[PDB]
Parts: C-alpha cells; sequence; structure tokens
C-alpha cells in the first residue's frame, strides 16, 4: 500500500516539468487523487484533484498551467507543470483523498525547484573569533543550488558545532555559517579549519580561521 | 472559504504528558476533520478521520474529540517520536481544501538566555565589494528572540536575514544567526555596529558591537 | 385542470439529491408566472426558453424535480458542469430546454445526504439510489466497510449559523418536452 513519487528536478523560471505517482494498494481510477504541494517553512497547499469519474479542479494560483492526468494501465498519477515560476519552488505529494475516510495514502515526496540563478560554488569566509569561551565560525555565501555540507577539522570537532539552515537571498544564492564553541585559552594552540563541500559545483574547500 | 485555525503555534510539552493540540474552523463542519502528523523532511501521516476514528497502525494514545467548530487532538502519554507538527484538515466542502497552518511540538526545558558574538566582515570578503555581519545567538531556549541592528545608532530594516537550528539533541536549546548584508562602499561609511538581543532569560537587551577598524 | 405546481414547490419535505423526486404533469393548465413573478427565489435561470413565452406554448409533458442542496451547489445544476453534485447526484444534458428554480430553506431545514463515491460520471438524468460499499480498490468490500471500502453517501451537516454558501437551497428543475404526441401542459 504505497505510492512511489517522481520526476523533479531543476528548471528554470518558465520551463516545464512532469510528475509521475505509481499506485500499489487501490487504482487510482476509482479514487479522488490529490496533488499537494509545501513550500519551504510554509504548510501544505492544495494543488489539483482528479475525480473517478474525470473531473479535474486546480487551485487558483495554478490554473491554465497544470494538468492532472492519469494513465489506468499502470495505476500512474500524472501531473504536468508548465511555465513554471520562482513561486512553484516546494515539494509535491500525491495522496490517495477517501475524504470522510482522510487522506491516507501519501508520496514519499518530490522537490520542485524553478530558479534562474546558475550552479556556483561557494566562498568561504572566515567568521574570525575575537578578543572564558570563544565562538568562531565559518561564512558559506553565495552557492547555488541547495545541498551544502560542513565540517570541522575534518570530523574531530562536533561539540559546539551548529551549521544554521541556508537562506536563500534575493540574488537567488543560498548561504549559510556553521559556528563552534571552543575554550578562549586555546585559541592559539589548537588549529581550527573548517572543511565545506558544494558536490553540484565540484567544490571543496578548507579554510583555516585564527585570531 | 473554510479557513483552518490551529491555536497553539508551538507547543512545548514534556515525555510522559497528556498534550492536548486544538483546531478550529470557520463553519460547523460536523465531525469531517481529519488530523495529521509530519517529521521533518518526511511526508505526513493520517492520525484521525472522522473527528474520532483512529487510523489503522496509529498508537492508541492519540485520539480525537470534537464537533461543530472546535476539534482536539490528544496524546496520553507523549513518546520521543510524538515530537513533530501536527496539522488538521477539513472535508466537509473539500474540492477547495484547507489546511491549518499547523502546531509544532518542542520539548519542554529551563530557560536559558543567549550567548551573544558578533563577527565584523573579513578582509577577504570586502575585496569582493560586499561585506555581511554575522550576529551569533547561541544555546537558548525558548525559540522566541529578538535581533536589532544598529549601524551608528540607526536601526537597520530591510538588510537583514536570520536562520535558526532545530532544538539540540542534547541541550534542547536553539540557535540562530543573522547576517547584515550591505555595501563596501556604506560600510565604510559608518562606524558603529551593533546587535541589540531582546530574550526572556535576559532582564535588559545585551548590545554586542565592534567599531570598523579596531 | 390547472397544473399541481403547489404540491411540489410549496412541499413539506423535499428530498436528498442523491435520491431526488420527479413528479410528471400531464393533462393540465400552468400560469408559469406565478412562478416568475414572485420575488421568493434566488435562482431562476432558464435554459431552452423564456419565461415570458412560457404561458404561450404548449408542451407533451412537463417533469419538475427536486431536492436540496448547498448554496454553494447550485451553480452546479446547468448544462455543462463538474463538481460532486453535478457528476454523482443529479445531472443536466448539454442540451437542456427548461427551467431551473432554488431558493434559501435555511428556516425549514436547519438527514440530507449526496452521492461521495462513484466509479463513473452520471448519466443526464440518471438517478442512483444503491448504498452499495463502494470498490475503491481491487479488493471486493462484502459490505463490510473499512480500507478501501467506502460508504458511498455522507451527509450534509446543514447548520443554520453558517454562511450562505454552506446553508440548504430548495431546488426545482423544470424540464419541458416537445414529443410527437398530443401536448397536455397548455400555458394560458
Amino acid at each position: 500500500v504505497q505510492l512511489v513519487e517522481s520526476g523533479g528536478g531543476l528548471v528554470q523560471p518558465g520551463g516545464s516539468l512532469r510528475l509521475s505517482c505509481a499506485a500499489s494498494g487501490f487504482i487510482v481510477s476509482s479514487n479522488y487523487m490529490t496533488w499537494v504541494r509545501q513550500a519551504p517553512g510554509k504548510g501544505l497547499e492544495w494543488v489539483s484533484v482528479i475525480y473517478s469519474g474525470g473531473s479535474t479542479f486546480y487551485a487558483d494560483s495554478v490554473k491554465g498551467r497544470f494538468t492532472i492526468s492519469r494513465h489506468n494501465s499502470k495505476n500512474t498519477l500524472f501531473l504536468q507543470m508548465n511555465s513554471l515560476r520562482a513561486e512553484d519552488t516546494a515539494v509535491y505529494y500525491c495522496a490517495r483523498d477517501a475524504q470522510n475516510y482522510g487522506m491516507d495514502v501519501w508520496g514519499q515526496g518530490t522537490t520542485v525547484t524553478v530558479s534562474s540563478a546558475s550552479t556556483k560554488g561557494p566562498s568561504v569566509f572566515p567568521l574570525a573569533p575575537s578578543s572564558g569561551t570563544a565562538a568562531l565560525g565559518c561564512l558559506v555565501k553565495d552557492y547555488f543550488p541547495e545541498p551544502v555540507t560542513v565540517s570541522w577539522n575534518s570530523g574531530a570537532l562536533t561539540s559546539g558545532v551548529h551549521t544554521f539552515p541556508a537562506v536563500l537571498q534575493s540574488s537567488g544564492l543560498y548561504s549559510l555559517s556553521s559556528v563552534v564553541t571552543v575554550p578562549s585559552s586555546s585559541l592559539g594552540t589548537q588549529t581550527y579549519i573548517c572543511n565545506v563541500n558544494h558536490k553540484p559545483s565540484n567544490t571543496k574547500v578548507d579554510k583555516k580561521v585564527e585570531p | 472559504d473554510i479557513q483552518m485555525t490551529q491555536s497553539p503555534s508551538s507547543l512545548s510539552a514534556s515525555v510522559g504528558d497528556r498534550v492536548t493540540i486544538t483546531c478550529r474552523a470557520s463553519q460547523s463542519i460536523s465531525s469531517y476533520l481529519n488530523w495529521y502528523q509530519q517529521k521533518p523532511g518526511k511526508a505526513p501521516k493520517l492520525l484521525i478521520f472522522a473527528a474520532s476514528s483512529l487510523q489503522t497502525g496509529a498508537p492508541s494514545r492519540f485520539s480525537g474529540s470534537g464537533s461543530g467548530t472546535d476539534f482536539t487532538l490528544t496524546i496520553s502519554s507523549l513518546q520521543p517520536e510524538d515530537f513533530a507538527t501536527y496539522y488538521c484538515q477539513q472535508s466537509y466542502s473539500t474540492p477547495p481544501y484547507t489546511f491549518g497552518q499547523g502546531t509544532k511540538l518542542e520539548i519542554k526545558r529551563t530557560v536559558a538566555a543567549p550567548s551573544v558574538f558578533i563577527f565584523p566582515p573579513s578582509d577577504e570578503q570586502l575585496k569582493s565589494g560586499t561585506a555581511s555581519v554575522v550576529c551569533l545567538l547561541n544555546n537558548f531556549y525558548p525559540r522566541e528572540a529578538k535581533v536589532q541592528w544598529k549601524v551608528d545608532n540607526a536601526l537597520q530594516s530591510g538588510n537583514s536575514q536570520e536562520s535558526v537550528t532545530e532544538q539540540d539533541s542534547k541541550d534542547s536549546t536553539y540557535s540562530l544567526s543573522s547576517t547584515l548584508t550591505l555595501s563596501k562602499a556604506d560600510y565604510e561609511k559608518h562606524k558603529v555596529y551593533a546587535c541589540e538581543v531582546t530574550h526572556q532569560g535576559l532582564s535588559s537587551p545585551v548590545t554586542k558591537s565592534f567599531n570598523r577598524g579596531e | 385542470n390547472l397544473c399541481p405546481f403547489g404540491e411540489v414547490f410549496n412541499a413539506t419535505r423535499f428530498a436528498s439529491v442523491y435520491a431526488w423526486n420527479r413528479k410528471r404533469i400531464s393533462n393540465c393548465v400552468a400560469d408559469y408566472s406565478v412562478l416568475y413573478n414572485s420575488a421568493s427565489f434566488s435562482t431562476f435561470k432558464c435554459y431552452g426558453v423564456s419565461p415570458t413565452k412560457l404561458n404561450d406554448l404548449c408542451f407533451t409533458n412537463v417533469y419538475a424535480d427536486s431536492f436540496v442542496i448547498r448554496g454553494d451547489e447550485v451553480r452546479q445544476i446547468a448544462p455543462g458542469q463538474t463538481g460532486k453534485i453535478a457528476d454523482y447526484n443529479y445531472k443536466l444534458p448539454d442540451d437542456f430546454t427548461g427551467c431551473v428554480i432554488a431558493w434559501n430553506s435555511n428556516n425549514l431545514d436547519s438527514n440530507y445526504l449526496y452521492r461521495l463515491f462513484r466509479k463513473s460520471n452520471l448519466k443526464p438524468f440518471e438517478r442512483d439510489i444503491s448504498t452499495e460499499i463502494y470498490q475503491a480498490g481491487s479488493t471486493p468490500c462484502n459490505g463490510v466497510e473499512g480500507f478501501n471500502c467506502y460508504f458511498p453517501l455522507q451527509s450534509y451537516g446543514f447548520q443554520p449559523t453558517n454562511g450562505v454558501g454552506y446553508q440548504p437551497y430548495r431546488v426545482v428543475v423544470l424540464s419541458f418536452e416537445l414529443l410527437h404526441a398530443p401536448a397536455t401542459v397548455c400555458g394560458h
């Protein structure tokens, strides 16, 4: 009893994309099948629904650009995303709506990113300590697309590390920082290096952070 | 057109507690209310349908109650796996779908005031023409804090961005960063950069600052 | 021999939309302006005809169908619409010649059900009373309500304090057929 989604990716504004959802424990043509999305840090908004008898309905922010549809042959639900806008960036879910009995089979979620940015490796800057406990960190500025991972001293420093979620700037690029607290007494003795890895750009940076 | 209002946006509670979340509807929807759980990075699970029926596979500690406009999801003993976000759905006029805005369950914990550090721009960065100034608020609880940037005592607005961690697996505290982004040309036009933090565990605001070139 | 429009409009009990009532009207005279000039209906749109000429026309048979429905659902009682009521409860043909009359019914109707589950859309003037448990999977349901196994009718929760959109409305659909047979319903 499962829904398997697929077909998300990066596209650029005004582009096109096609999401697919394959069903195991029920018949898609016998059911209300709904498409629901969730933007970064927001709630679940409705997108599209197909009725068992064929009728389709759409969220007002979406009419005339998306198409819900289905092939009976495969229990597969489809969403055709045309004229994409950055607006539409979110995780998309299919779900079977049993109405009174609730939305009971949900997809894993597939991620749809709409942006005109170019993939760019970050510039790593030092967040240098200052003049009992002392904080230092790195600033991972101006990168795209999303996945960036940060470690310290190739892994041998985990206590007091906080790597923050990324923020999306007006430029369409992400920033984040990771910070760490250490004894002030160690400041000049122990070397603190941060290790940044942005895989979409094949970037790997080590940056020493020193008073 | 049928608007859902989840009532505590954030509810902090402890393992073992009887936690009651509420939901609220714009119209009497009888008992056509559903209830959902979503852990971060995962998809939603249906817990309770028809206001009070328990979904199969839902644990026994989950119970629904309500008719009309007011509803309740109740957990009788919170287990660690239940810290998550709970959404309600109406199923009364459903071709336009509406969900509640969420209630997040945090871990209750004693108040902790934050450690505040301000970081000047690197000289590396200034070569590129851009100056970003960082303020850390480290290991505090409750999540609610206010950060105010002052440049030469001029409150800033619209040139700030901030990010917050999830509750720490060991402290149960939060940590926050704020980044004040401006041009090298403007940066060098001003001397005192400052960070004013307000928080429930601080008696008065704490202000960390630096003087450009010192 | 006046037509019993009274017995359908001013009736005490109306039917749920899924099991709508049909009154056939035959061998009588019909003032269609005791109805149009009343200012007591909120919706009264006519499709194959114009109410002014209705007292100047004769029809082989007239059918009056009646039911209750939500205010936001009266919009579906038109030709060419979709939605849960149009699809699974009461369907008007694309080539419809008749009149659709509704009025707000909160004072009398604030039980009524509608069909939520069907595998295919209803044909025009089809009436499905079936209460078979609905099969949403490949497993048979066996009168048993559970997973993939849903009761097909759900209740309008008609509650007086809701906005007009979710309040009960009473509807009469007047269907006007001309056949190659002696007309029996003559407006005059």
